[PDB]
């Protein structure tokens, strides 16, 4: 059923699950026309696919020529988002396969179950969290490799760099999630807050910077920080 | 002009005939039911008046043998059986009648609402959905259920109707997900109507079916069956044009017929709303369109 707040620790469990984000597979541009009119111009996107257990990404680059001389596509992304889930399910051996899939917007249900069919045990499954996985685009190194793209193209990251070495993964999801939940609600603030520091470094394979253990939760003081005033702002409260 | 005699009516029942009932009271004097026309099925079904629960009856047609009712008082229902001895069922029936002790089923001659109802339906498909092999006739009742409803427990007493699922790969052509999905043509025109069906007199016959299980039992998984059929042409963006015709004319009957307060239980808003106005088939059910919208609007 729906994963929510009160079966939040599943997640970190050893049933291989993943999360799918579809929020950036069809990504637009709306301009004005010569005549007046309004157009859109297709960019690159991404389906962000994440074990929330090892922080692996499965980052699959939507190229803007998959919706070439295509209609309602909007409506096309989603399947095409499913289409190609179903096959990195397929590519990846059998005891890699998930057991769960969790969609972060429900409408990515029925397409994701029809292409599933042939994994009638794969459970699909919805949730009501507020995932902020459609900031992944403010992450610098993915931004770069999606919109650098001249066809499509799998990319993979640890969305956690080494944080597990020194970490449990219910406490990394809370520091990614954080961070792109600051990330969504103000990225300039948030950008100026991880790279402040011209002494902090970010490794040739890592996301983020190569912060100490102090220094992490300095930086994660000051993203909830940055999201609280935010919401004053937003409400008048 | 047809009979189905009773032995006798020991107890106070409301009895069925097709669109037309009765009441008999207990140990009333009453042998039966006479004029029934040829060449339609028929139900003839009961509700007893000490327990609302448990609508049954029986679907024949006397062209395939002399059947008359008779309560069991060991398993308290009224039963079909047959007579297998034509003389002793005339002299029996004939006594009735000199008798005056008969219901008359009561056509109206400028009314087609029974044929309209059962146009595609033949008691040959009925057995086939209802497999009880040494009887002529098919007992069915409010609480039978579906071959589908229990894939998700006793399979003597289901209702055989031909499974449909939108989402299984009977549904769904690998490579075509997308496709197959959103125009469901290639499921009804290639696997139910040409492979399973065979014909569309066959899909509309089992759709009449399982609406009047439905209306008379309130078999809540025949009411599932009928929306899903519906729901499966409008759902398609090529249908045959005789097909859609006659689906209007089938559904605009069965609307037509069904009592007015039993609509919030066997109308599903959802499959009503996507049929008449967002399918690809939302402009091609005028009558059926223009009965719902004047005698249902609530449920629009
Ligand atoms: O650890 C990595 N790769 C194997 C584990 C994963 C499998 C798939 C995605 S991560 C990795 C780390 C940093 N940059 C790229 C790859
Ligand atoms: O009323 C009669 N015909 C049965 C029909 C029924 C009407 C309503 C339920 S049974 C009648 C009355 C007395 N003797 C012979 C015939």
């Amino acid at each position: 059923g729906a994963m929510n707040s009160s079966n939040y620790a599943e997640l970190f469990n050893n049933d291989i699950k993943l999360f799918v984000d579809d929020t950036n597979v069809y990504r637009v541009t709306v301009h004005k026309t010569f005549e007046g009119n309004v157009a859109t111009k297709a960019i690159n996107g991404c389906i962000f696919t994440l074990n929330p257990k090892t922080g692996h990404l499965f980052l699959k680059i939507i190229h803007t020529s998959v919706w070439a001389g295509q209609k309602r596509l909007s409506q096309l992304a989603k399947w095409k988002t499913a289409e190609e889930v179903s096959a990195l399910v397929r590519s990846l051996p059998k005891e890699e396969q998930p057991k769960q899939i969790i969609v972060t917007r429900k409408a990515m249900l029925d397409p994701l179950e029809v292409h599933m069919l042939d994994f009638p045990n794969i459970a699909i499954r919805p949730t009501e969290l507020r995932l902020p996985f459609s900031a992944a685009m403010s992450i610098d190194k993915l931004s770069d490799v999606v919109m650098k793209a001249t066809e499509p193209q799998m990319v993979l990251f640890n969305i956690y760099d080494d944080w597990l070495d020194r970490i449990s993964s219910y406490t990394a999801f809370s520091r990614l999630t954080l961070l792109l939940r600051a990330l969504k609600t103000n990225e300039e603030s948030a950008k100026m807050i991880l790279l402040s520091d011209p002494t902090i470094t970010i490794k040739s394979y890592h996301l983020w910077p190569s912060f100490t253990d102090e220094q992490w939760i300095t930086i994660e003081s000051q993203m909830r920080d940055l999201i609280l005033t935010e919401y004053g702002r937003k409400y008048n409260v | 002009m047809n009979t189905v005699p009773f032995t006798s009516a020991p107890i106070e029942v409301t009895i069925g005939i097709d669109q037309y009932s009765f009441n008999v009271k207990e140990n009333q004097p009453f042998h039966g039911i006479k004029d029934i026309p040829i060449g339609h099925v028929h139900v003839i079904h009961f509700q007893h008046a000490d327990n609302s629960s448990m609508r049954y009856g029986y679907w024949f047609d006397c062209r395939m043998g002399n059947f008359y009712i008779q309560y069991d008082p060991k398993d308290g229902l009224y039963k079909m059986m047959e007579e297998r001895d034509g003389a002793k069922f005339e002299n029996i029936v004939h006594n009735f009648k000199e008798r005056q002790m008969m219901v008359s089923y009561p056509k109206i001659d400028e009314d087609d609402t029974w044929y309209n109802l059962t146009e595609f339906v033949q008691m040959d498909k009925i057995r086939k959905i209802v497999r009880k092999d040494e009887n002529q006739f098919s007992y069915v009742d409010s609480s039978m259920t579906t071959v589908q409803e229990n894939e998700l427990s006793d399979p003597a007493h289901s209702l055989n109707y031909t499974v449909i699922n939108f989402k299984s790969r009977e549904a769904i052509r690998p490579g075509h997900e997308m496709e197959d999905f959103l125009d469901k043509s290639y499921y009804l025109n290639t696997v139910m109507l040409q492979g399973i069906f065979k014909n569309s007199s066959n899909y509309f016959g089992e759709l009449q079916f399982a609406f009047l299980n439905a209306m008379f039992f309130g078999n809540y998984g025949s009411s599932l069956q009928w929306h899903a059929m519906i729901e499966l042409i409008c759902s398609s963006a090529t249908v045959p044009k005789h097909m859609l015709d006659k689906l209007d004319e089938i559904l605009y009957y069965q609307i037509k017929t069904l009592p007015e307060q039993y609509s919030d239980i066997l109308l599903n808003e959802r499959v009503w709303n996507i049929c008449l106005y967002s399918s690809f088939q939302k402009n091609s059910l005028h009558n059926t369109e223009k009965i719902m919208e004047n005698k249902y609007p609530e449920l629009l």
